[PDB]
């Protein structure tokens, strides 16, 4: 009769476990992403968690993350989009750390799901 | 993919339904195949040398650049190749071919090239003399199959002709990757000398390019075609 527990059980059953290789690769990709954010903080002169969340806004869904934090958290066109445009002004060595960052961000999700 | 097995298709290449991506792996969907955790990483290193060989002109085939496997000269009778200089020797066997380094004290005197079929008459550490026999061609004697040749230099004062060559080739090398390690440069990537091919946890276990060359990836733990 539509058990809520079997739902979650088979939902986590879809994503397989992770051996040593995959695990180490994941963690390394994550720390790489975070340190990438650390350099990108010196890039445009921004904070860690700022750009870190700005990455999420472009990954785990676009409008939905800024739409329902609750009535007031942070403005989408104002304190978000300008961060996207401000970091778009940068050359190769800089602009690549962005992709490294988001990559690590995805790796974090994969890590959490694998060990669920 | 089973451990100890390579891939038939190189990384980032189109594949078809039914096409074998491995002896045990057959793709069910047309797409782009991608390597997952290569267990082994090979490399090809470039080797440059400027090397001399003296052969009778009544033998030698006229060529500007000999290539791998390309037939070199003729040599009717088993002409002995006699050293034009004196020195110690360094016998370096390159595949089917050979190399002789005539050396005095620190720096070498001269460096001579032995094509496949010209057999070394000396042994590394032995001494030679001016005009002393170095190698012997049996006739035939074609340039080896892993090595190329550029920049012909032809000097002939008589029946015998001295030939200087700019000889470049590819020497293979193999690195066995670990789970600690993470491959950086892509497939067939042209790499510099001293660059880090494959990183790792502690740099002691890392992979540093021994010379200038190209990198290859093999034995993927799995192959994901999308």
């Amino acid at each position: 009769t539509s058990d809520p527990v079997r739902q979650y059980l088979h939902e986590i059953g879809q994503v397989p476990l992770l051996t040593l290789e995959e695990e180490i690769d994941l963690a390394r990709k994550v720390e790489e992403g975070m340190e990438a954010i650390k350099k990108l903080s010196e890039a445009t002169g921004l904070d860690q968690e700022l750009i870190r969340e700005v990455v999420r806004a472009k990954i785990l869904g676009t409008a939905r993350i800024q739409k329902i934090p609750g009535l007031k958290e942070k403005p989408d066109p104002k304190t978000v989009e300008e961060v996207d445009g401000k970091l778009k002004s940068l050359p190769k060595e800089l602009k690549r750390y962005l992709h490294i960052a988001r990559e690590g961000e995805a790796a974090r999700q994969h890590l959490i799901e694998a060990n669920l | 993919l089973p451990a100890g097995v390579d891939a038939l298709v190189k990384d980032g290449e189109e594949v078809v339904k039914g096409q074998e991506l491995a002896p045990g792996v057959v793709s069910r969907m047309d797409g782009v195949a991608l390597y997952r955790f290569p267990r082994r990483v090979r490399v090809d290193y470039l080797r440059k040398e400027r090397a001399a060989l003296r052969i009778p002109l009544s033998a030698w085939v006229e060529k500007e650049a000999y290539r791998p496997g390309e037939v070199l000269a003729e040599l009717s009778e088993p002409y002995l190749f006699r050293a034009e200089e004196s020195g110690v020797v360094e016998l370096k066997d390159l595949a089917e071919g050979h190399l002789i380094y005539l050396r005095q004290e620190e720096e070498v005197v001269a460096r001579y090239f032995l094509p496949a079929g010209m057999t070394p008459l000396v042994v590394e550490g032995e001494i030679v003399e001016v005009g002393q026999p170095l190698a012997e061609g049996k006739g035939l004697l074609r340039l080896p199959r892993h090595m190329t040749a550029k920049e012909v230099e032809a000097e002939e004062e008589g029946d015998s002709v001295h030939l200087t060559l700019f000889l470049e080739w590819t020497e293979p090398k193999d690195y066995k990757v670990a789970p600690h390690m993470n491959v950086i440069v892509p497939e067939g990537a042209k790499v510099q000398a001293g660059e880090k091919i494959v990183a790792a946890i502690d740099p002691e276990e890392e992979v540093i390019a021994e010379a200038e060359g190209v990198v290859h990836l093999h034995e993927p733990a799995s192959i994901l075609v999308v």
